[PDB]
RNA sequence: CGCAAGACGGACCAGAGCGAAAGCAUUUGCCAAGAAUGUUUUCAUUAAUCAAGAACGAAAGUCGGAGGUUCGAAGACGAUCAGAUACCGUCGUAGUUCCGACCAUAAACGAUGCCGACCGGCGAUGCGGCGGCGUUAUUCCCAUGACCCGCCGGGCAGCUUCCGGGAAACCAAAGUCUUUGGGUUCCGGGGGGAGUAUGGUUGCAAAGCUGAAACUUAAAGGAAUUGACGGAAGGGCACCACC
RNA sequence: UAAAGUUGCUGCAGUUAAAAAGCUCGUAGUUGGAUCU
């Protein structure tokens, strides 16, 4: 993606599954982009933020997309811990 | 029977990252396991691992980083001279700009690029990209 | 003119989409080959691969079709096969020229050695396959031209790859089959993960949702 | 799973798994101390003893071979240790 | 031609054969 | 499975060497068989002498008379 | 056989949808209005649209048939979408909870709640269905 | 091309498996393999059930049943209609018809 | 929920899931759901533990919020069982609803008059909405299902662990979920009960209607 | 009503069990063997696959000795057929049964070598073990046997497969394959000629094992798709059909 | 000779296209678990 000039030479940088860290391709249209909306500490309200998880079509095919974004909002705190 | 256990763990190595998984049991391990785990963990492919010690032959839980492609055992381990090493890239690595030959050396056991750099030959263990 | 018939045609249309890039970035599926059109434009290069006769036989003889294939592409990195039957060679051609345009997918290019200029071949080893039909290509030094049979040699001229080499195996005899194999090898090139792309991905907005407020104004 | 721990397993989840698929292999079996009121002394007796076990101090078996734990007669004390 | 049809033509055949060879 | 072993070298020659009799042209071109019943016996041409000149019919396909000559 | 095919069925099903007010039960009836609320081209056809609005006036005098979706009885359904009872069916005094339910609640923090009655546990394991 | 995953039988874990004989042509066909019905039927007919009631010498006689075990081969039971061919998915329905 | 005072679930909310049998799974256990149900009762029946419920409920509530257009946000309901609970949520929430058959092709077929291409997917039953989550495959499109202990996770990214069976259970789900969702957004608040009933989302057989009026 | 002969072991009998395969089903007793399970027992690499050699090996067949019910190659008749000396029927010889000695071949098939790892889910089932509410049986103090709900190990199977692979049919193996190397044996190289000729070798024989070539040919073949056809099924229809 | 990954060590294939021995022991051959700074 650098040549040894140090300039970029890559097309698109493509996103990666935040589960399996895997390339999710251009064509790949069952994986999704899930935005999680933020909260206020005591209200309890849409702060206008999110938090966002791609998910890859084989994660979703194998049942475990579920379990991903459940993991990726506990490892954020947006899921209570325990 | 089992032989080769390098073999049986880099094969688990590589179903445990196909099927998505962030961690894999590999049993039994031994001194060359370790060394080639710690190879491909240097170069950031695989990870932190940890070494169970039960007292007849150790198991290691390997995190897995999604970064691994495959990870492959070279059998029967020829001996490689450094002028035969270019064409044992050419035959196993993807490109030229990535992807690591683990080879066995009087040196230790390392990589290509070091085996080069120490000016040595060796037994080809195998590869990972 | 034209009159899109979907949220990414509308958002191409009304200039807010940059790139494609973006919907490849995002992985939304094109069903309206007009974005290609606004996109790639007058860069676009198809031909014809193929006209292939396929006969259905029935009571009073035999119905026949003809299958068009069609690869397109500009010469910089996007590449597009498509594949339509129809009762007449004319409506095949443009329904696969229409197909061909929708699967477009971006082409990675890399370096053999020295990272010296524009990227010129395949960043890796990718395999493509295809009902029997496996294509290999391999990273090609500069000036290497491809190497390669006069299909997948028009499909990696067509995607810009400047140099390769190329391995077949099973019936390449059959043209579709063949191209086909090379366009999964080629489409392949973005899937890799090589370490260059370890940097963890940074999220953008997706144009769905970055110009929602411009999708529910209407 | 595609998460499962295998560092930290669950103890109820390692004394479900077979004895040999364990983290660490441990035995099923274990060691009696089995009190008689016909006798005094110390009898530790395994629990999947595959003798016939007989008190010194009177005619009665202590337990009878089986094909998993040894089979305690009734009439016996046994505290398991470790 | 039935396949066991024919080789039991060729066993006859052969039977015929070795009995003319001595 | 094929053998892999450091020591495998003359089962895996051996091997090549008897299985390259079940080729077509190996097995022609080795065997000597096809030389001995070779009219030419190896070589490109030859010269012969026109005994009678014959007319074969072409294959069923298609109908003609080829103009031969035994010789 | 005397099967209606898609057109005069169709053409029925508009006009009792679009003209419900004006239709009624008599045949005699049915036939002028569909006369004066629709160009049709033939009489015999005329006369098949009115025969089967007539059969469809009594299929839905008799409840709600699909293909039609008239105004009064959709409004009917609507009201009937937006009963809500005087009280809460899940205000009960009383909820009867299991005691693994009750551990749950436990393990929850709700353990203090004096609503719950904790029933027997049924002492049979008797829930699978013989098998053959 | 394989027809069956069971190759029309029912056997395995076993190599061989004694035969039986058709009831219709006394073909041999391995027992796993035959169509084998159970037929529980009433000794009188139902149209002569009537009569041979009055007749009886006790009331309430309950008359008797027939048990035969009927054992077919391939070409019998497609014959007597007892089994018919299925399409290639509804083959695989092992479900005893309802009645 | 994140932990905070404010998001955590009241005795009110326990209450209504106790009375609306929420907490009783079936007797199978999908074995992507067994990290929701807490123990198996002596009846064969899986307990449902209501915490993973509240926050999975809060997850969905989020994902739903994060859609900046409340129409991109399609719910979905074959079974009669939460239909009327779906066109009450969409009413409250401002979702597009489709209750009882899904068209095949709605969300692929460009050509179509019914074709929608929602940003977001919420159906009762997963295994009664097989279609539309199918169809969520080719269109990118995110889905949230409420899911029985037996349920199907396939192209569910987040699964309510609920009674999806009985009307009650269905119904108080979907009231709870527009709640949160309004809650969330800022409409209505947190301090006082919410002025619409759960029942208003019940299904009401025509037996039961027959029998009240 | 009995009597006598041989043959066989129905129903129970199952996509159930055992055996290396062939194969194995009436009771009881004897003899030796075996897998799995359990084991905080012992030895401590003793192992995997295997040229050469070796044991077993359906049926039919051969040579002796018994037996010879039933069925039955051959054969003899009787039969609608244009024509059986075929299919059908009545008989019927070797065989079919047992005891020795040969024979070593089967669509001997899962048309899928064996040993070892990893890779989804679920419900069963056979065996062993472990745990647990309750229900039933031997005097009212317990195990235990039959159920019930589970867990573990091996086994015969029932599975999508967009894990994955294949030409597909399909296969949780026929997966972990151009991202190609766990170990090892056998084995194929377009179709015919041909498993033929010849040599050797085994056998009493029948035959078995090993096993060509000249010549000939552009295809043969596998999976599937549409149609056509079927003395194939299901459902309908027609006085150019019948009744 | 390359094309022939149609002799395949790299690098073929053996359910149905040609193909795994009927089965099991077995010597040579090939291969062989952890562990020493």
């Amino acid at each position: 993606m650098q040549n040894d000039a140090g300039e970029f030479v890559d097309l698109y940088v493509p996103r990666k599954c935040s589960a399996s860290n895997r390339i999710i391709g251009a064509k790949d249209h069952a994986s999704i982009q899930m935005n999680v909306a933020e909260v206020d500490k005591v209200t309890g309200r849409f702060n206008g933020q999110f938090k966002t998880y791609a998910i890859c079509g084989a994660i979703r095919r194998m049942g475990e997309s579920d379990d991903s974004i459940l993991r990726l909002a506990k490892a954020d705190g947006i899921v209570s811990k325990n | 029977v089992r032989m080769n256990v390098l073999a049986d763990a880099l094969k688990s190595i590589n179903n445990a990252e196909k099927r998505g998984k962030r961690q894999v049991l590999i049993r039994p391990c031994s001194k060359v396991i370790v060394r080639f785990l710690t190879v491909m963990m240097k170069h950031g492919y695989i990870g932190e691992f940890e070494i169970i010690d039960d007292h007849r032959a150790g198991k290691i839980v390997v995190n897995l980083t999604g970064r691994l492609n495959k990870c492959g055992v070279i059998s029967p381990r020829f001996d490689v001279q450094l002028k035969d090493l270019e064409k044992w890239q050419n035959n196993l690595l993807p490109s030229r700009q990535f992807g690591f030959i683990v080879l066995t050396t009087s040196a230790g056991i390392m990589d290509h690029e070091e085996a080069r750099r120490k000016h040595t030959g060796g037994k080809i263990l195998g590869f990972f990209f | 003119e034209w009159m899109p018939v979907t949220k990414l045609g509308r958002l191409v249309k009304d200039m807010k989409i940059k790139s494609l890039e973006e919907i490849y970035l995002f992985s939304l599926p094109i069903k309206e080959s007009e974005i290609i059109d606004f996109f790639l434009g007058a860069s676009l290069k198809d031909e014809v691969l193929k006209i292939m006769p396929v006969q259905k036989q029935t009571r009073a003889g035999q119905r026949t079709r003809f299958k068009a294939f069609v690869a397109i592409g500009d010469y910089n990195g996007h590449v597009g096969l498509g594949v339509k039957c129809s009762k007449e060679v004319a409506t095949a051609i443009r329904g696969a020229i229409i197909l061909a345009k929708l699967s477009i997918v971006p082409v990675r290019r890399g370096y053999w050695g020295n990272k010296i200029g524009k990227p010129h071949t395949v960043p890796c080893k990718v395999t493509g396959r295809c009902g029997s039909v496996l294509v290999r290509l391999i990273p090609a030094p500069r000036g290497t031209g491809i190497v390669s049979a006069p299909v997948p040699k028009k499909l990696l001229m067509m995607a810009g790859i400047d140099d390769c080499y190329t391995s077949a195996r099973g019936c390449t005899a059959t043209l579709g089959n063949f191209a086909k194999a090379t366009f999964d090898a080629i489409s392949k090139t973005y899937s890799y993960l090589t370490p260059d792309l370890w940097k963890e991905t940074v999220f953008t907005k997706s144009p769905y949702q970055e110009f929602t407020d411009h999708l529910v104004k209407t | 799973p595609l998460a499962k721990d295998l560092l930290h397993p669950s103890p109820e989840e390692e004394k479900r798994k077979h004895k040999k698929k364990r983290l660490v292999q441990s035995p099923n079996s274990y060691f009696m101390d089995v009190k008689c009121p016909g006798c005094y002394k110390i009898t530790t007796v395994f629990s999947h003893a595959q003798t016939v076990v007989l008190c010194v101090g009177c005619s009665t078996v202590l337990c009878q071979p089986t094909g998993g734990k040894a089979r305690l007669t009734e009439g016996c004390s046994f505290r398991r240790k470790q | 031609m039935r396949a066991k049809w024919r080789k039991k033509r060729m066993r006859r055949l052969k039977r015929k054969r070795r009995k003319m060879r001595q | 499975g094929k053998c892999r072993g450091l020591r495998t070298a003359r089962k895996l020659r051996s091997h090549r060497r008897d299985q390259k009799w079940h080729d077509k042209q190996y097995k022609k071109a080795h065997l000597g068989t096809a030389l001995k019943a070779n009219p030419f016996g190896g070589a490109s041409h030859a010269k012969g002498i026109v005994l009678e000149k014959v007319g074969v019919e072409a294959k069923q396909p298609n109908s003609a008379i080829r103009k031969c000559v035994r010789v | 056989g005397r099967v209606r095919t898609k057109t005069v069925k169709k053409a029925a099903r508009v006009i009792i949808e679009k003209y419900y007010t004006r239709l009624g039960n008599d045949f005699h009836t049915n036939k002028r209005v569909c006369e004066e609320i629709a160009i049709i081209p033939s009489k015999k056809l005329r006369n098949k649209i009115a025969g089967y609005v007539t059969h469809l006036m009594k299929r839905i005098q008799r409840g709600p048939v699909r293909g039609i979706s008239i105004k009064l009885q959709e409004e009917e359904r609507e009201r009937r979408d937006n009963y809500v009872p005087e009280v809460s069916a899940l205000d009960q005094e009383i909820i009867e909870v299991d005691p693994d339910t009750k551990e749950m609640l436990k393990l929850l923090d709700f353990g203090s709640l004096s609503n719950l009655q904790v029933t027997q546990p049924t002492v049979g394991m008797n829930f699978k269905t013989p098998r053959g | 091309t394989k027809k069956r995953r069971n190759n029309g039988r029912a056997k395995k874990g076993r190599g061989h498996v004694q035969p039986i004989r058709c009831t219709n042509c006394a073909r041999c066909v391995p027992k796993d393999k035959a169509i084998k019905k159970f037929v529980i039927r009433n000794i009188v007919e139902a149209a002569a059930v009537r009569d041979i009631s009055e007749a009886s010498v006790f009331d309430a006689y309950v008359l008797p049943k027939l048990y035969v075990k009927l054992h077919y081969c391939v070409s019998c039971v497609i014959h007597s209609k007892v089994v018919r061919n299925r399409s290639r998915e509804a083959r695989k329905d092992r479900t005893p018809p309802p009645r | 929920s994140g932990a905070l005072d404010v998001l955590q679930m009241k005795e009110e909310d326990v209450l209504k899931f106790l009375a609306a049998g929420t907490h009783l799974g079936g007797t199978n256990l999908d074995f992507q759901m067994e990290q929701y149900i807490y123990k198996r009762k002596s009846d064969g029946i899986y307990i449902i533990n209501l915490k993973r419920t509240w926050e999975k409920l809060l997850l969905a509530a989020r994902a739903i919020v994060a859609i900046e257009n409340p129409a991109d946000v399609s719910v979905i309901s074959s079974r009669n069982t939460g239909q009327r609970a779906v066109l009450k949520f969409a009413a409250a929430t401002g979702a597009t609803p489709i209750a009882g058959r899904f068209t095949p092709g709605t969300f692929t077929n460009q050509i179509q008059a019914a074709f929608r291409e929602p940003r977001l997917l919420v159906v009762t039953d997963p295994r009664a909405d097989h279609q539309p989550l199918t169809e969520a495959s080719y269109v990118n499109l995110p889905t949230i299902a409420l899911c029985n202990t037996d349920s199907p996770l396939r192209y569910v990214d987040i699964a309510i662990p609920c009674n999806n069976k009985g009307a009650h259970s269905v119904g108080l789900m979907w009231w709870m979920l527009a709640r949160e969702v309004l809650r969330m957004r800022g409409t209505i608040s947190r301090e006082h009960p919410w002025e619409v009933m759960p029942d208003l989302y019940f299904y009401r057989d025509p037996e039961e209607i027959e029998k009240e009026e």
